[PDB]
Parts: C-alpha cells; structure tokens; sequence
C-alpha cells in the first residue's frame, strides 16, 4: 500500500475502507 | 493526532488501522 495525504471527509472514507466491519473512531483534535 | 497528521503530512493505512474497533 502507498502512503496517504488525507484531509476532511477523505480521511473518514479511508478509515471506512480500512476497517470495514470492525468500525472505527474518528477523533480529531479540538 | 492521526486526523491532523494525515492532512498536514502523510499517513499509512497501517497507522489508520489503529483507529479500528
Ligand atoms: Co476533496
């Protein structure tokens, strides 16, 4: 796999693909 | 964190895998 430059909604699409069925937590800085 | 790193720098799918449940 290649490295990623991912901002905004593009990151949660990547998380979705990686994790699939497992689900994920999206936890940005405040 | 991961969110910021992927955006300001780069990140791998393997790093992202750490946020799976
Ligand atoms: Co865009």
């Amino acid at each position: 796999f290649v490295n990623q430059h991912l901002c905004g909604s593009h990151l949660v699409e990547a998380l979705y693909l990686v994790c699939g069925e497992r689900g994920f937590f999206y936890t940005p800085k405040t | 964190g991961i969110v910021e790193q992927c955006c300001t720098s780069i990140c791998s799918l393997y790093q992202l895998e750490n946020y799976c449940n």
